[PDB]
């Protein structure tokens, strides 16, 4: 009998100011009883477990479903915290020949601390109770152990390890229960060096028997194409909120490969949430999105594999209404991957950042699968990214990229003059509101004699503050000075949204639309500076 | 030769902070690295009983092609026992001239506690997951941790006593895996005093503290007003009314009476003029009954200015500054934003630690994401500050400029 390789246990220990593990056992049929005993005897014969006595305090309740089913629910309480995201399909590069190797008694082929088998003890009931109920405990990795899948993975990199390093000229990736193995070699040769991989795990102890197309993790694995496993789409007159959880889910799922996903519409509906009992209808433009993301389910869409050797390519476009999406591909119409991308929540916003924000995601994204930045395709014009950076009050970068016209282009709506403007009029504004009543005032006065004063019912200092600005932008030339002393509405305008959630923020940004030139300046209020009028909004 | 016993603050566990995405280059590198490191018995290989990670990532200092490899053990030095104290060499500051050196080779001789071990534990990061990633724990001492200097200070003492008995003139201070000296010497006699001590080093960043000043409050000087001159300098002189007591401008807001278009000249009048020039002297004046706590920590803000120009203000209670200053020093990041917000906030950093031994807490004006995914791609000190993040456009920014 050859002897099989020595795998050194893990040293476990549980969390401090604890003892092993003591629960009751539950009764069960003697059916039940029966087939636990006959597992646990061949169990026995084949060294997982051993038999114990009363010398051990510890013990785990145990059900069957035949199917041993050990819960260590309060072990698990009690186990210490050991360390330990799924592969990208769009990540891994094209090989000639892929091998899946699935090594049964993955768990049970690995040793399991012997200082700490006194604690895997668990207890069979006799029939009646009339006796003291078998005592056994674990000797390998228990299934269902906070510890096992850790330990597993370290002890199967171990033994792998000299493998990978004898051969460079294949590759291997690791994920739990299973070893992949890719390789641009000859099909002899690959299912060679295969047979002694297997061979090399065999001196360890570790038993391996799939073919394409792979169905893994949600995913369809092709030789030569990756996609996603086709998605169930449920249609129902009457909706829940878990079903629009699951719903939106799945849209998530398959917007990685399936470009033009939207899940605004149906997320909106997902605030004031926690109440998984409810019956909540559809907008025309939530029904058209469903109707839309049915249409892109229409027809099969498939990803290519990463070569190296070529660029990394990611183009983004402009869906409207705070949502963006990209692809990501090597060779043009023939994508790695896609995605998409939605604003954050907020008050005030402009398509640049969000243009921005974007960017970062794909980076961080493309960083994880491929370890590389890609190249970007581009909304916008170098010219506008130009003038935003330059006079943006904050750091703002984008990584190597390029302008690609497909339209609607991200472009500067607005942009304030930074020294005044001579031989333009100036409107000094002011609006003000009683906390009380909610009445106010708001309005203006020029250096030319304009003035105005508009009586408000139902608002606030900061509306009407808004409202006088607005006042000035309505009644002005094609350029304008405008003096106020808010500085919330020039914090506002400063942080220079092209799109809001007040109306009359979008409103006044619809007035510097319109304009050729406007100087906003700002002064400190109740300083009794002339043109400023605060007395004339607090009649 | 020795471990000296190391522990941890009371009811904290060891650090457990996710290791965020390298490039592959990175990870090459840290693979290289990691594997001479491991040949040379500085760390080992741990299994997955060590619940502990602290995010690494790799750097190119000045001047240098070869990788470095960094650690951010902030976490960790939070969680790290307060070692003890030195009190912090007040004429650093003072001295005409002070060098910056990385010692951080000296601490691979000296091993670490063997229990401590485990709380250095990091891992590097395989692409797109394929394979788990390479873990690592430290068997000498860590650069980074604030408890190697601290464990290395006799050692250095010992090291440094001569050339302190022989230059008692040159201060010597400690900071982390960075060594400063400072002299009054000249830039070309400094460089071979600068070698001397590195030899002496062996056998075992040019700063100058005297071109670094604060900053007062200015006010214009014109021979012709205009009311947009004369409503800035109001808002200027109402904003600094909060940091000086005798700031007053009713005689110059008397000037702005009416409704006159922003561009019209107005002629100051005597009482304007006599307010102005007050104004001017209280400003002369520094601030009052302004010290600093080192019990409190220190803030630093940064305001973007444009074209390469950036200010910054150090202080620990609102209006009260212990440092000001403004970064316009341009070298290769005249196209990038970040790359010059980051420089800014190390040199910041670095003047911090030179004026009060501790590093301070910025407030940076650029968006979280941002900032977390580029300021490693241009960082090249070896401590990393604490940070926030300020979204909202501040008016002051024009009131420093
Ligand atoms: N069930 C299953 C499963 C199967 C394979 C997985 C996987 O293949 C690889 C493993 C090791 C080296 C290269 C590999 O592939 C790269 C791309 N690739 C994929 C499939 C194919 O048929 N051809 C081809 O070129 C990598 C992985 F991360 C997970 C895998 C999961």
């Amino acid at each position: 009998m050859v002897p099989i390789s020595p795998i050194e246990t893990v040293p476990v220990k549980l969390k401090p100011g604890m003892d092993g593990p003591k629960v009751k056992q539950w009764p069960l049929t003697e059916e039940k009883i029966k087939a636990l005993v006959e597992i646990c005897t061949e169990m026995e014969k084949e060294g997982k477990i051993s038999k114990i006595g009363p010398e051990n305090p510890y013990n785990t309740p145990v059900f069957a479903i035949w199917r041993k089913l050990v819960d260590f629910r309060e072990l698990n309480k009690r186990t210490q915290d050991f360390w330990e995201g799924i592969p990208h399909p769009a990540g891994l590069k094209k090989k000639k020949s892929v091998t899946v190797l699935d090594v049964g008694d993955a768990y049970f082929s690995v040793p399991l601390d012997e200082d700490f088998r006194k604690y895997t003890a668990f207890t069979i009931p006799s029939i009646n109770n009339e006796t003291p109920g078998i005592r056994y405990q674990y000797n390998v990795l228990p299934q269902g152990w906070k510890g096992s899948p850790a330990i597993f993975q370290s002890s199967m990199t171990k033994i792998l390890e000299p493998f990978a390093a004898q051969n460079p000229d294949i590759v291997i990736c690791q994920y739990m229960d299973d070893l992949y193995v890719g390789s641009d070699l000859e099909i002899g040769q690959h299912r060679t060096k295969i047979e002694e991989l297997r061979q090399h795990l065999l001196r360890w102890g570790l038993t391996t028997p799939k073919e394409p197309p792979f169905l893994w993790m949600g995913y369809e694995l092709h030789p030569d194409k990756w996609t996603v496993q086709p998605i169930v789409l449920p249609e129902k007159d009457s909706w829940t909120v878990n079903d629009i959880q699951k719903l939106v889910g799945k849209l998530n799922w398959a917007s990685q490969i399936y470009p033009g996903i939207k899940v605004r519409q149906l997320s909106k509906l997902l605030r004031g949430t926690k109440a998984l009992t409810e019956v909540i209808p559809l907008t025309e433009e939530a029904e058209l999105e469903l109707a839309e993301n049915r249409e892109i389910l229409k027809e099969p869409v498939h990803g290519v594999y990463y070569d190296p050797s070529k660029d990394l390519i990611a183009e983004i476009q402009k869906q409207g209404q705070g949502q963006w999406t990209y692809q990501i591909y090597q060779e043009p119409f023939k994508n790695l991957k896609t995605g998409k991308y939605a604003r954050m929540r907020g008050a005030h916003t402009n398509d640049v950042k969000q243009l921005t924000e974007a960017v970062q995601k794909i980076t961080t994204e493309s960083i994880v699968i491929w370890g590389k930045t890609p190249k970007f395709k581009l909304p916008i014009q170098k010219e506008t990214w130009e003038t935003w950076w330059t006079e943006y009050w904050q750091a703002t970068w984008i990584p190597e990229w390029e302008f690609v016209n497909t339209p609607p282009l991200v472009k500067l709506w607005y942009q304030l003059e930074k020294e005044p403007i001579v031989g333009a009029e100036t409107f000094y504004v002011d609006g003000a509101a009683n906390r009380e009543t909610k009445l106010g005032k708001a309005g203006y006065v020029t250096n030319k004699g304009r003035q105005k004063v508009v009586p408000l019912t139902n608002t606030t200092n900061q509306k009407t503050e808004l409202q006088a600005i607005y006042l000035a932008l309505q009644d002005s030339g094609l350029e304008v000075n405008i003096v106020t002393d808010s500085q919330y509405a020039l914090g506002i305008i400063q942080a220079q949204p092209d799109k809001s959630e007040s109306e009359l923020v979008n409103q006044i940004i619809e007035q510097l639309i319109k304009k050729e030139k406007v100087y906003l300046a700002w002064v400190p209020a109740h300083k009794g500076i002339g043109g400023n009028e605060q007395v004339d909004k607090l009649v | 030769i020795e471990t000296v016993p190391v522990k941890l603050k009371p009811g904290m566990d060891g650090p457990k902070v996710k290791q965020w995405p390298l490039t592959e280059e990175k990870i090459k590198a840290l693979v290289e690295i990691c594997t001479e490191m491991e040949k040379e018995g500085k760390i080992s290989k741990i299994g997955p009983e060590n619940p502990y990670n602290t995010p690494v990532f790799a750097i190119k200092k000045k001047d240098s092609t070869k990788w470095r490899k960094l650690v951010d053990f902030r976490e960790l030095n939070k969680r790290t026992q307060d070692f003890w104290g030195i009190p912090h060499p007040a004429g650093l500051k003072k001295k005409k001239s002070v060098t910056v050196l990385d010692v951080g080779d000296a601490y691979f001789s000296v091993p670490l506690d063997e229990d401590f071990r485990k709380y250095t534990a990091f891992t590097i990061p395989s692409i797109n997951n394929e394979t788990p990633g390479i873990r690592y724990q430290y068997n000498v001492l860590p650069q980074g941790w604030k408890g190697s200097p601290a464990i290395f200070q006799s050692s250095m003492t010992k090291i440094l006593e001569p050339f302190k008995k022989q230059n008692p003139d040159i201060v010597i201070y400690q900071y982390m895996d960075d060594l400063y000296v400072g002299s009054d010497l000249e830039i070309g006699q400094h460089r071979t005093k600068i070698e001397e001590l590195r030899q002496h080093l062996l056998r075992w960043y040019e700063l100058h503290p005297d071109k670094w000043t604060v900053q007062p409050i200015v006010l214009p000087e014109k021979d012709s007003w205009t009311v947009n001159d004369i409503q800035k300098l109001v808002g200027k002189l109402n904003w600094a009314s909060q940091i000086y007591p005798g700031i007053k401008v009713r005689q110059l807001s008397k000037l702005l009476r009416g409704t006159k278009a922003l561009t019209e000249v107005i002629p100051l009048t005597e009482e304007a003029e006599l307010e102005l020039a007050e104004n001017r002297e209280i400003l002369k004046e520094p601030v009052h009954g302004v010290y600093y706590d080192p019990s409190k920590d220190l803030i630093a803000e940064i305001q973007k200015q444009g074209q390469g120009q950036w200010t910054y203000q150090i202080y620990q209670e609102p209006f009260k500054n212990l440092k000001t200053g403004k970064y316009a020093r341009m070298r290769g990041a005249h196209t990038n934003d970040v790359k010059q917000l980051t420089e800014a906030v190390q040199k910041i950093t670095t003047e911090s630690i030179v004026i009060w031994g501790k590093t301070p807490k910025f407030k940076l004006p650029i968006q979280k994401e941002t900032w977390e995914t580029w300021w490693t791609e241009y960082w090249q000190a070896t401590w990393i500050p604490e940070w926030e993040f300020v979204n909202t456009p501040p008016l002051v920014k024009l009131w420093y400029q």
